[PDB]
Parts: C-alpha cells; structure tokens; sequence
C-alpha cells in the first residue's frame, strides 16, 4: 500500500456546530489536536449545507507551537514567532515563518446522518514523520 | 505528501550558511542515497529525535520543502534535507520562510530549478538557442577585445553583485572584481543595488566607523534598541527573534547585570523610525507592551530633521558623554552649530509630537540612576540607506551616536541591519569619477553590457527608463545579426560591433536563470550557488563561515569566480594569438581549477608580501583563515577580523570594535559632520506636488528580492500572484478597490501595476508596494534622484493611482488579512 490509514473519526453533527465557534478535537490520535469551524459562509473546500465547514490541526507548521483560533479575522495565530494562517483559504499563510500551510483535516459530510466525520488529513502534521504514527 | 524520508544515522552531514539574507543562519545539510532511510528511533536517525511518538513544540524545523531528491552527474539520486543548526549561535536552530525553502531551491531536473540555466544560451538574432562554452567565450571575449583595442574599457560595461552569501561572496566579488578592474580595467561598472561604483556607508566610514562594529549579542545586552528605516521581523528576521525579542521578554536582563555588577538594567525598550507601521512595530509592542515601544512616525524624507533636532536637545541637556567627547572625537561644536533645530521645529517638520521625542531621548540618552549613559544600540537600513539623502542622514545619525558614546561599549553599536550577507574582496575600483552607469547607457553608451548576479530590469531606480533604453538598443544588434549567414564567430563580432556604433548595445546575463533579462540578452551564460559550489562570506557581525560543496550544478553551471577566470584566460590567448603581450599580461592570474583558488588569492593574499592593492573586508590577517579552519569552526565559525590562529585555540576573532576609541580615521578619532536639513530633493518634490500618493516600497517577510527561485514555487504563487500595494483603507474606499482589486500606479517617471491590499495601519495618503518583483515592477515609478555619491532616495517617489477592475481569480484564491501579528 501506498496510502497511510487514517482513521474515521465522528467530530459531531453538522446542524450542532454554531457559526464561527471552533470545536476542538484531536485527529488522527490524542497527540495531534485540531479545530473544526462552520465559518457561516462558503469557502472554497468547506463542507455541510452552507460549504462552510473546514478543519485544521492547530499545531504551527514551522515549530509545533498549538496556534489559536481569532474569530475576528478567521485565522489561527502562533505566538511563538508570529506565524498567520487563514481558516477561508485553505489554511494559506498570511505571514509567518513555515514553508507549509496549515494542514487541512478532511472531513466527510453526510446528509442522511447530518454526521462530520474526519477521514484524512492534506498536509503533514507538525512534529512526526508521517501524519499516521 | 503525507510523511518524510528520516536521514540514516550514518548519512553525511555538511555545514551550510543560508544563502539569503544577511543574517547568515547555520543549517545542516544531510545527504544520502535516494533508496535508504533512517528509522523513528532516535539513534537510528541523523536527526537524534524520536519519531515513535509526537514531538513536543520547538524540538525540530521539519516539513516536506526542506527536502529533496537531487540527480548528480553520474545519474545516482540521493535524497537531501537542509535544516537549521540548533548550535550556531547566531539563529540557535531557527529558520525563517526563506531560509526554510533551501532545500526546495536547490536544484533537481524536475523540481521547482527545474529551469535552472545549464549550458550558455545565445539569442542567434531571431530566437534563442544553446551554444557552446568555447562558442560563447569566442564571441564575448572577442566583443570585448574588439572593443578594447578601438575604444578602450570605457565601451566595456557591468553591473554586478559587490555582496555575499549566494551570489556573491569572496571566492566570488575576488574573481569578478580582478576581472574588471586589474584585467579589463574598466571603470564603466556598477552594483547590484545602486547605480555606481559607490558605498552606502560614504558618511559613517568616512567618520571613522565601519558599519558593521558589534555584536549579535550586542542586541541582547542594550538597554534601548533603536531600529530605523528597518522592519527586521521581515527583513533580518532571526537576528530580530534570537537576539532582539529576548532582550525585550527580560531572558537577557541575568547576562547584563553580571557582566555589569554596578549597573540598572530597566526593562528593554524599543524604538521604530518609519513613517509606516510595520509588523516589527506590532511584534514589538506584542512583546514588550505599548509602553515600551516608541514609533516614530516621521513624514518620509525627514530623518535629517529628526536626528538634527534630538542631537540638539541631548546636547542641551547635557546627555552627552563630555570625557569621551574630548577624548576620542573632533568637529563636535562646529557640529552643534551647523545641525541646530528646535524640538518644535524638529516636531513641525517631520510630524512627530514634541513629548515623544523628548521621551525617545529620555529612554535612551538620559544617565541611569546608577550613573551610566544607557546601552543604545541604532540599527538601521534602507528607510535611510535609500532615504532622503544618504549621505546627510548618515551624517545626522552619527553626530547623535557619537555624542552619546554609543560606539563601541557593548549592548551599543550605530550598525547597518544589512541586506545579503558580505563577502567583499576586490582590487581598487579603476576610476576617480562617480559614473551614474544607468544614464550612460540610456544616453548610448557602451558597446556590450553584462548583469552579473543581478536583475536591474526589475531593480533599478527609474526602471522603466531602463527597460525602454536596454530593449531598443538590443533590437539594434539583433536586427544587425538577423542580415547574417554562415557567419563564423569572428565575423559575427564585426557584425554586432558595426550595430554598436548605430545605436546598439550587446547584452549578457551571468544568472542561475533566465530573468526578465531574457527579453533583451544576447547571451547568458549559467552560474552555480553554494552547495554545488564552496563559499564563504560573513554576515551582520562579520561572522565568516563556509558553505560546503555538496552536490553538482546543474549542466555545465559555473561557479562565477570561475566563468571570470574562463573569460580572462579566453581574452589572454587571444591577445597572445594576436601578437599583444602588454594586453595578455593584463590577464595573467586566473590559471584557477576551483573556487578554493580564487579565496587564496584574494581574501587570503590581502595585505601580504608582495600582493597587489586588495580591498577585502577579511583584512590583513585573512590568510589565517583558510576553508579547512573555517570547516572545523563549524556554523560559528569565526567574528572577523581573526587575531589569531593556532591547533590548540583554533581561530580567534573580534566581537566589537571600537572598544578603545581607536577609530579608522587619519586622526583615529571619530569625526562630527554637519547635517543640513534641505527637505525633499526638487526631482522628488515635483513628482509630490503632482500625485496624490506617497510610494513607499520594499520587502516583504516570504519574499525574497526578485523572487529568481519564488517564482517558480507554487505556494509562493498562490499566495502572492502579483505584487501588491498596501493602502489606506479610506483611500481604498474612495477608489473604490479593495483587496484582489488591479491598480496602475504611474507619475512622470513610469507606469506600473500592483493588486491592492487594503492595510489599516497605512496613513492616509500613503501607500507600500513589494518592490522588485516579477509580476508588476515597482521601480518604474521611482525616480532618477540620487544623492551626491549617486546613491538613489530609492523610497522617495510620489504617484497617481487607477482603478484597473476586479481581478476574480485573486479574491478567490488569495488571502487579504492582515500581516500585522495582533
Ligand atoms: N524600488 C526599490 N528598488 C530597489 C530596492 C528598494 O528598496 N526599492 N532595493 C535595492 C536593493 S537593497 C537591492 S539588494 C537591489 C537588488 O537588485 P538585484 O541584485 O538586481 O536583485 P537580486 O534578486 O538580488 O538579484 C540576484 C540575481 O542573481 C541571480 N543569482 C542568484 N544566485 C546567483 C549566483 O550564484 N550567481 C549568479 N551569477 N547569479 C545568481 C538571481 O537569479 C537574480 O537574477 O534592488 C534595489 N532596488
Ligand atoms: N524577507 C526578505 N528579507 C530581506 C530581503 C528580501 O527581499 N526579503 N532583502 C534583503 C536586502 S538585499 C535588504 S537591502 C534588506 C532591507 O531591509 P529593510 O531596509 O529593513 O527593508 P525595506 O522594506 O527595504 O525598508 C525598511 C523600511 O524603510 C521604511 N522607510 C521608507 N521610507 C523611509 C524614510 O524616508 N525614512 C525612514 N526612516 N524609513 C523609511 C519603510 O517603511 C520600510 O519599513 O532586507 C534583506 N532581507
Ligand atoms: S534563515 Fe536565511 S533569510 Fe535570513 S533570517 Fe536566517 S539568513
Ligand atoms: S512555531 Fe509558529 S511561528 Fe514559529
Ligand atoms: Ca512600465
Ligand atoms: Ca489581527
Ligand atoms: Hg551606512
Ligand atoms: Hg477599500
Ligand atoms: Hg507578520
Ligand atoms: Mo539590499
Ligand atoms: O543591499
């Protein structure tokens, strides 16, 4: 196999996630925690009725540090050298010191279940060799 | 993708200074065969980290663009990683986005050096073509001797790097400068960054203090950190976060009060001179609070006035260093006369409140209750270098820091922030006049024109003139060439000459890649960069350290010290050939095989018995360092000047100099100058009395210069598709553009285009645009002013703005939020 395995992990459903209020959550293991945003309005990737659903790991591509979630401007922030990442653009640096941008958490989206469902992750995940210890 | 290849335990491992900016980082290189890998447990990888579990935060720089699979000449493939060095004092393990990109830049055949240049490339009069090393060499060095024997070097042009790290660097500015100046001896040359053969630090040397005279960890030990002109988050990013943040979070206050028992240490504080708010500025008061930062704000072009106005108040206060004064220094009453300005009209002047610049001098001149003056360090870099009058702002500043004896004791220093790192040794510039090389050829002269390592198209002040005058004089000698058939080398020479006394020009380009230079080239021919070469350079400290050779160049890429030896050696056999032993003798001292020749024989023969004039920033005592010393130094390798060298001790260098009052002057004491305050230059003003908007320009932290390796990234496209040009968001309303939006900016001088990026901390009236980049040049619209040593107000140049419409793709794909950390 060329693929690692990912697991399928049920983060909540969609109708329960509130605009703009960040779900935490770890993904692929307890080691790598994540965010899961419905942003409230479409975004190119996003998920669920309104294409507004995204997830990322929070832990900063340049040295690990966990970055927070600004709902103000939608981004999350490294404090510790100041790196940006912007939750609408696919986690797109806006500023910083990483060469990656965020990696983005794939989340399936269900309709007979209303069901969010993480089942990959695009990017590769701070601190491990391979998103899948 | 999803997972990286672990270097083995065993793989090679080589020293490598970033080929960027003037910090001068330490990283690693590890290297070993495509098929192996190292395993997750600690001892079984090079790394010495454990991937069987997470790692904590900090513990590793590591993702998938600082690695690579590269393909040597012999076809085997190997895998590469280049990452930070955690022991080398000077980043302490950081990398910032474009250091972190190395290992992503280095070249492989299908990577993002995929079009790397790899053979000479000749524009055969109607399209472009490989060609032959011999072929290119005949036909340039024949231009060249043809051109000498009628008209002498005078019809012999250059603009090439003077600087270090990539591109640049001893073994580098030694082989080109021979070349030249001893070979050629042309005077008709300019620099990558401005339009002579000039320095843009005329003022401070001449005064008797070389820019870079301290320490990093200077910056650790300062009681107040002035910054001007500069925003080093972006532009010398790990000097700023290793050493500048530290001092402000109170990590260094344990080291002030023990190596000064008897002195206050108050909480570090910090000082911005820019008209603009900066993400430095929003860092610093993130770290450090509101209330120990001060931005001065000034009116662009008022740093004269600025420094004119504080040096007369600290005076009058008695905020002076009275003992030192007499002691070490001459002209300072000549000096308090010529630069008099009131705080109230210093504040009228450039804008700044009357209390805040009574609380800067308060910050940093005041004695403490201890009794000591405080430990001011003044960085500074192109808000001034690229000001208002160079030469005079310079003159303004140092008067101040000379006053205050904030030279040479430590936790001080009045230094440049620096650019690339440096890496000069050279013979003597050829000429006694200042030559504004940009204007010669827009007015017609020269017969050939070479960059080497740099790009005016898309960095010359005044570009756009540039461009219009280089592409009509190249058409010149193509239309020349396109008459042409079976015309062998020699012939072909007669044929663009001819063409060169009709108005054109013949163009070649010394570069890793093509360029924009490709519109107009003749010629190109490929270079290498560290690590397919070896090369040495210091950075803002004037730490010198050696990039190891690691891999080959791609094709037949050269290393430049090594192409000027291959010029040089062409033009001595053809004078030989053609009877002329005087002109062949001029060419003699290039028989190199490496570019470890070319270090041996300029930065370590400076100074020693019978060697020829060289100026190298290695001094006379640079034979003590040689590449295997420099090897065993590691990434710390050694602060010039050395002092000494043996087995047990190693290289010994110098942190600070200064430290006695011994400053490189006739005299040896430094030397007060006058300042007159003359507001804007007349060009500058008129194009400010017609257009609306100030156009401020310059870097931005993910971008490096022209962007020669970014603009073949696809996430550095993504992000940043065009350049951009941060705008007043009132002045954005009334235009009616916002982010994603295409503006012409334009004036008298040019006409150019950016993508707006609607800035809340940018004044009204006021704008910032990425300057040198591939896709909207910014430089057309900067004006030919400069100053009297020919050095540009690079960042003094007013303009008009227009709507050109909505650019969809942009305001899908790109971010507009703001780069200000808050
Ligand atoms: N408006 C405006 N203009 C400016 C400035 C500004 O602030 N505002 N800044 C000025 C300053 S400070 C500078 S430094 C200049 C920069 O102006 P340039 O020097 O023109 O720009 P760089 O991108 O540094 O150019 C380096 C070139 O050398 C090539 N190169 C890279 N490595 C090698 C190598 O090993 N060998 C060779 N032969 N070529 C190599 C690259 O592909 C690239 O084309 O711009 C100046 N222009
Ligand atoms: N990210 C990155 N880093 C780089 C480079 C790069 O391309 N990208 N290039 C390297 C090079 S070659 C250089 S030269 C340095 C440049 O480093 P800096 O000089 O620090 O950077 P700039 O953005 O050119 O200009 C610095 C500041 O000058 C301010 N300024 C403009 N006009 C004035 C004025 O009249 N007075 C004052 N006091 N300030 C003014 C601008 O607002 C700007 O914030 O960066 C080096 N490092
Ligand atoms: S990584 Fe490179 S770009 Fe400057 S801050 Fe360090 S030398
Ligand atoms: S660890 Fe996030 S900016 Fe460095
Ligand atoms: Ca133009
Ligand atoms: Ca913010
Ligand atoms: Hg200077
Ligand atoms: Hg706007
Ligand atoms: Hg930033
Ligand atoms: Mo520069
Ligand atoms: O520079």
């Amino acid at each position: 196999r060329t693929t690692l395995a990912y697991p399928a992990t049920a983060v909540s459903v969609a109708k329960n996630l509130a605009a703009n209020e960040p779900v935490s959550f770890t993904y692929p293991d307890t080691s790598s925690p994540c965010v899961a945003v419905k942003l409230g309005a479409p975004v190119p990737g996003g998920v669920g009725p309104d294409d507004d659903i995204v997830a990322y790991s929070v832990l900063c591509t340049h040295m690990g540090c966990p970055t927070s979630y600004d709902s103000s401007s939608k981004t999350f922030s490294c404090p510790c050298h100041f790196t940006e990442f912007d939750a609408e653009k696919a986690g797109q640096m806006i500023c910083g010191e990483a060469t990656a941008d965020l990696p983005r958490v794939l989340l399936r989206y269900d309709a007979a279940s209303d069901a969010l469902t993480a089942v990959g992750v695009d990017g590769l995940i701070y601190g491990r060799q391979a998103n899948v210890i | 993708n999803d997972r990286i290849t672990l270097p083995p335990a065993n793989a090679q491992r080589t020293n490598m200074t970033c080929h960027f900016c003037i910090v001068g980082c330490g990283y690693h290189v590890y290297k070993w065969p495509e098929l192996e890998e190292g395993g997750r447990a600690p001892e079984q990888n090079a790394l010495g980290l454990d991937f069987r579990k997470q790692l904590p935060p900090l513990a590793v720089t590591l993702t998938p663009a600082m690695t690579n699979v590269v393909t040597e000449h012999d076809g085997a493939r190997y895998d590469i990683m280049v990452v930070p060095d955690k022991a080398c004092v000077v980043n302490s393990g950081l990398s910032s986005t474009r250091g972190g990109k190395m290992a992503s830049y280095m070249y492989t055949p299908t990577g993002d050096g995929k079009e790397r240049l790899s053979a000479p490339r000749l524009y055969a009069a109607d399209e472009w073509v490989d060609t032959t090393w011999d072929h290119a060499m005949a036909l340039y060095a024949g231009l060249i001797k043809k051109t000498l024997d009628k008209d002498g070097p005078q019809g012999v042009f250059f603009s090439c790097f003077d600087h270090g790290g990539a591109g640049g660097g001893f073994e580098n500015t030694w082989g080109t400068g021979k070349l030249m100046f001893s070979a050629i001896q042309t005077p008709m040359v300019r620099i990558h960054n401005r339009p002579a053969y000039n320095s843009e630090c005329h003022a401070t040397r001449e005064m008797g203090i070389g820019e870079l005279n301290n320490a990093y960890e200077d910056a650790q030990l300062a009681d107040v950190i002035w910054s001007i002109g500069n925003n080093p988050y972006e532009s010398q990013t790990n000097y700023f976060l290793n050493h500048w943040l530290p001092n402000l979070q109170g990590a260094t206050t344990s080291k002030k009060k023990e190596r000064f028992p008897n002195e206050n240490f108050p909480q570090a504080r910090i000082i911005f001179v820019d008209p603009r708010e900066t993400p430095s500025v929003a860092i610093a008061r993130h770290v450090a609070g509101n209330d120990r930062v001060l931005h001065l704000a000034i009116e662009p072009g008022t740093d004269t006035a600025l420094f004119n106005g504080l040096f007369t108040y600290v005076v009058e206060q008695g905020w002076i260093d009275k003992p030192f004064i007499e002691a070490h220094t001459k002209g300072f009453d000549d000096a308090v006369k010529t630069n008099r300005l009131s705080l109230d009209e210093c504040s009228n002047i450039t804008g700044v409140p009357v209390d805040m610049l009574k609380r800067a001098a308060e910050w940093s001149y005041k004695p403490k209750a201890s009794g000591q003056a405080p430990r001011t360090m003044h960085a500074y870099e192109k808000g001034i270098i690229w000001g208002n009058d160079n030469y005079v702002i310079q003159s303004a500043l140092l008067d101040l820091v000379i006053a205050t004896h904030n030279v040479g004791r430590r936790g001080t220093g009045c230094v440049r922030m620096g650019g690339h790192q440096e890496g000069y040794t050279r013979p003597p510039y050829p000429g006694d006049k200042k030559i504004y090389i940009d204007q010669e050829l827009i007015k017609g002269k020269g017969r050939i024109m070479t960059w080497w390592g740099c790009n005016n198209f898309q960095t010359s002040n005044n570009a756009q003139a540039l461009r219009e005058a280089i592409l009509q004089r190249s058409a010149i000698v193509k239309q020349a060439m396109q008459k042409a058939r079976g015309a062998t080398t020699e012939e072909m020479v007669d044929v663009i000459y001819e063409a060169t006394q009709n108005g054109g020009l013949f163009v070649t380009s010394i570069n890793l890649y093509p360029t924009k230079l490709a519109e107009a080239a003749h010629l190109m021919l490929p270079a290498a960069h560290p690590g397919e070469m070896n090369l040495t350079s210091m950075n803002g400290e004037r730490r010198i350290r050696l990039s190891e050779k690691f891999m080959d160049p791609p094709g037949t890429a050269m290393a430049d010290c090594l192409i000027a030896a291959r010029i040089a050696n062409a033009l001595r056999d053809m004078y030989q050939k053609d009877g002329k032993a005087e002109m062949a003798a001029q060419f003699e001292g290039f028989d190199w095989k490496t570019e470890e020749d070319a270090f041996n024989d300029g930065f370590r023969r400076a100074g020693q018995p019978g060697a020829p004039a060289i100026d190298s920033q290695g001094g006379s005592t640079g034979h003590l360092v040689t590449y295997d010393r420099l090897r065993k130094s590691g990434n710390n390798g050694v602060q010039l000047p050395v002092v000494s060298w043996d087995e047990s001790k190693g290289l010994v260098g110098t942190e600070m100099l200064y430290t006695e009052g011994k400053f490189d002057t006739d005299d040896g004491k430094a030397h007060f100058k006058p300042a007159p305050w003359n507001g804007l230059p007349a060009t500058v003003q008129q194009q400010k009395d017609k257009y609306r908007f100030w156009l401020n320009n310059g870097r931005n932290n993910e971008v490096w210069q022209t962007a020669y390796h970014d603009q073949y990234n696809s996430l550095m496209q993504e992000r940043y598709p065009m350049a951009y040009i941060e705008m007043n968001p009132d002045d954005c309303k009334q235009l009616d553009v916002t982010g994603g939006d295409i503006v012409e900016v334009y004036n008298d001088f040019g006409s150019t285009f950016a993508m707006v990026y609607p800035v809340a901390e940018i004044k009204r009236g006021q704008t910032f645009m990425l300057f040198g980049y591939v896709n909207g040049i910014q430089g057309d619209v900067t004006t030919d002013w400069t100053d009297r040593d020919i050095i540009p107000y690079y960042k003094g140049t007013w303009g008009d703005i227009r709507k050109v419409g909505s650019m969809s793709e942009f305001k899908r794909t790109v971010s507009f939020k703001s780069r200000r950390f808050g």
